[PDB]
């Protein structure tokens, strides 16, 4: 019923295969690099603006496929910072498309509240036209408290800009006294990305023949099933999506083993780093020579606890700063 | 002579383009590591003209067995002044592991946040160009091409920051890799096209 | 049939109760402080030498009880170094008893080889008469390769002298280059005691009304069931022994829990000590900052291995020095 | 006054003998440690004239909760110049654990074997009298009496070297210990007889 998710059920064959794969592990979060719109427009002999508009139609149809498959969170690469280097005519065309597609979202409100659709827009959003920022902000504010499904539009986004911003936020926390520099950790950087509300994608899909990530979710897709498919994005089918899920299911056991051992090893190296730090403060100022009193055990438990409360207080400030939005008004 | 050095150089020069930095991601670790196959790939890149080669596995086996790998490289490099041959491979070859990716970006964040604490730098002074120069590979280019071997469809935490534009070509196994297979992947990279957002 | 173990089976009631207790944990090694001989002689109005001779009769009878109960190793306190301060007449009487009881052992050889009785005599044996040393040495040499049951006579023994000698042996190993001083450990000191061939006693029994250990197996009985019984030693009965075993069975679960946690804690503190040592050599000479290469793991595995071979080579020398016996000739 | 100090001193003086050093071995550790009962025992020994008191449990709980125990001792000692009262208890009271037994004898062996390695001492120079002076309690006498509380019939690794002649008296629990029970154990020690091998 809405303009951002098409209304339609799976056909018999799609439903049947879906039922079969749903007997195994299913992805929770799928990320799309929607690529090939312009080649598709040239192929059909239509204007490049119609290639991109067909691209939005395929998005809405694909979110319906995910929702029918029980995949409730989707991240899409809608506009790169690098895309600002296209012609004004083409850049204008994409901003105009976003102006039209957003706001249509707003007209279709309550229908979003009915389906529980939370819409997040992630990127260095200050480079967008001011009107587009206010309209993005209104859509994000309205769907803030919805949780039946999640769509993350990466607009004016690159991964390096996202990662550089996450460091800057951690540096801001140090500058304001919320954190010590020793509090920085891989898990802390996770919580300072724009994607911090969602788990890392199970699958990265990139369409058209390109076998590169193009500055998209580099941090987040380090252990994700990577699927490169030749199809141009406006011609994406249910079966392209199905094939990608089959790829995920084939990799799942080894990819989870690797994911588990990475986390097992990262925590083990953090224990060694803190164990040596507890000894450094213990080797200094007298000698430990302990022992039954379990002094090192208490200093280590107190070390992580005081570290936990600092980062927890730091994040409440970071969300508060991110929630402060004159733009929704 | 050998000779053979000229033939391999003519192969690299015939391609539309060649990687300056190449990564070798091994996604399946063999019980007794196949250093000879890995060493053959490294020697082929050097013979065809690739300046930097990074060897990677998610469990850090090649990093734990570093000297056995360099030994095999230098043995295979003699066929087709040892100190000059040794340092030439220490400078062109790096053996990487997960800690060289996300753990290194965290190391750079701690050091910069250490300077914000000492009033030597401001958070706003960290753009993407500054962060790039603060990483371990500050004086070495990003990988142009990655050859990924084995059955896993993931980079498995390899240099997440540096592979933003790396072409990723997949081969099912490195276990008896032939020059023709390796050079076929080079032809794929040579034909790749990067429009840089445009 | 032998003069050091009486021949006789359990009566009906002893056999019945034995069967019942053998359904639970049974002691493997019981240590006796055989005390009260002289008060017993005064009580029966016999000479003090007959009190002590009744004391040997009770030993042989008690070893038969243990053997019938399946308790195959027994340690007894036959003569203290402090006992040298008794009168010459009394000291002479005890040496004469040992001269007679040993050598009778030798006459009853082959009967020891038939029952597999290994006889060990532990103490600062150089303070004994030279003839008594040679006769002890002949008995110990003859039963060296027997293993069906074990009796350890502590003769001219104290625990402090035993512990001081164990340190001296470890110091000797350092002086000769077999060990580094950092190789000394609680487990190493265990293997340098005279009792090193036997496990630590499950029970310490002391008879007569004395509630002290009198320099006996202090190191070895640190987690042993201590049983103090008023009965004078020459009047020891099967039921005194039975009562002590019941005490052991009552303490067994908590005593094994304490024994297990002591060993769990001792090994944990040794891991911390070696972990910090591996870092000290790693913090010195460059920085570790490791890591995936598992450098600390290899240095720790190599540390204990080179420690194991040193102590293993040290002990082969210690037994060789202890086996070198001109005295058996 | 108190007064009461004179009455307790007259109790200790009336015994045939009194321990100079007493150990308190607690074999059952309670969930919330009963410091008050432990502190009462310590204060009674001090009031009757015992110079040293060692508190012990196999799991080292009292050593981990040392200040809560000293606080309770000094609170109960006021009833029946705080710095003088504090150091007087720091010198008379020690809180021990397993590491103070066998681990300390091993520490003394390492230090002496360190001197054999430096040619400063010979193995033969270690008699039992030398080893005794090298332990942690070099300037404090061995325990004369040990009160062992609880259901375990073991010293549980308490000072194995020092208890060669210690009288060991058992009481089923410390949990609501009364002065009469404590002093009854003192009468048992006073009546003990040590013949020293003779
Ligand atoms: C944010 C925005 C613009 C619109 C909002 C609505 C929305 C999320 C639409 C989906 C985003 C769509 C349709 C396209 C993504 C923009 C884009 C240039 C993708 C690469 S296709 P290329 O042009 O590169 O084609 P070729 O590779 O063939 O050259
Ligand atoms: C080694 C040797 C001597 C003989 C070899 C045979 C042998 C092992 C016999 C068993 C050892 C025997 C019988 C007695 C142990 C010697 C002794 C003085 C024990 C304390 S009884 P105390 O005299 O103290 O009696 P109270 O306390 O009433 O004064
Ligand atoms: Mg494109
Ligand atoms: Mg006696």
């Amino acid at each position: 019923g809405m303009s951002w998710i098409k209304e339609g059920e799976l056909s018999l064959w799609e439903r049947f295969c879906a039922n079969i794969i749903k007997a195994g592990p299913m992805p929770k979060h799928i990320a799309f690099i929607m690529d090939g719109n312009r080649r598709y427009a040239k192929k059909c002999q239509v204007e490049r603006q119609e290639g991109h508009s067909q691209g939005f139609n395929k998005l809405a149809e694909t979110l319906r496929w995910c929702l029918n498959l029980g995949i409730l969170e989707v991240t899409v690469y809608a506009f790169s910072i690098e895309n600002f280097k296209r012609s004004k005519s083409e850049v204008d065309g994409l901003m105009d498309l976003a102006r039209q597609k957003f706001s249509r979202l707003m007209e279709e409100k309550e229908k979003l509240q009915k389906h529980g659709v939370c819409i997040r827009v992630l990127g260095d959003l200050h480079l967008l036209p001011l009107d587009l920022q206010e309209l993005i902000a209104q859509a994000v504010q309205a769907t803030k408290n919805y949780n039946k499904c999640f769509l993350n539009v990466c607009f004016a986004y690159t991964s390096r800009h996202e990662i550089s911003n996450a460091v800057r936020e951690m540096a801001w926390g140090v500058e304001q006294g919320l954190l010590d520099p020793s509090d920085i950790s891989e898990s802390l950087l996770d919580k300072c990305l724009y994607t911090n509300r969602s788990p890392h994608p199970d699958i990265l899909i990139r369409t058209s023949g390109e076998v590169r990530l193009s500055d998209f979710l580099l941090w987040q897709t380090s252990h994700s099933c990577l699927v490169f498919q030749p199809v141009l994005w406006p011609e994406y089918t249910f079966w392209n999506l199905f094939e990608a899920i089959l790829q995920f299911q084939m990799n799942h056991s080894v990819l989870q083993k690797a994911r588990d051992m990475y986390a097992e090893e990262r925590k083990r190296q953090q224990l060694e780093r803190d164990q040596a730090t507890v000894t450094e403060q213990l080797l200094r100022e007298g000698l430990q020579a302990s022992g039954d009193a379990q002094l090192r055990r208490t200093r280590l438990h107190k070390l992580s606890a005081r570290r936990e409360e600092r980062v927890q207080g730091f994040l409440q400030a970071l969300e508060l700063k991110r929630a402060d939005w004159l733009a929704r008004l | 002579a050998a000779h053979h050095r000229m033939r391999w150089r003519a192969d690299g020069r015939s391609l539309e383009k060649l990687p300056v930095h190449m990564g070798l991601v091994i996604t399946e670790v063999e019980q007794e590591p196949s250093f000879s196959d890995i060493a053959s790939l490294v020697v082929w890149c050097m013979a065809v003209g690739i300046s930097y080669i990074s060897v990677y596995d998610h469990q850090g086996i090649f990093k734990r067995n570093n000297s056995r790998l360099m030994d095999e490289i230098l043995k295979q490099q003699q066929e087709l002044d040892k100190d000059d041959q040794v340092l030439n491979c220490h400078l062109a070859v790096k053996v990487l592991s997960p800690e060289d990716g996300k753990a290194d970006i965290v190391r750079a964040a701690q050091d910069f946040c250490q300077l914000v604490a000492q009033k030597q730098k401001r958070p706003t002074d960290l753009d993407v160009d500054t962060l790039a120069s603060l990483l371990s590979s500050n004086g070495c280019p990003d990988p142009d091409l990655v050859l990924k071997f084995g059955p896993v469809d993931s980079t498995l935490g390899f240099l997440p920051w540096h592979i933003r534009l790396t072409e990723i070509v997949s081969l099912p196994s490195h276990l008896n890799i032939s020059y023709e297979d390796f050079f076929s992947a080079l032809r794929q990279y040579a034909a790749c096209e990067q429009r840089l957002g445009k």
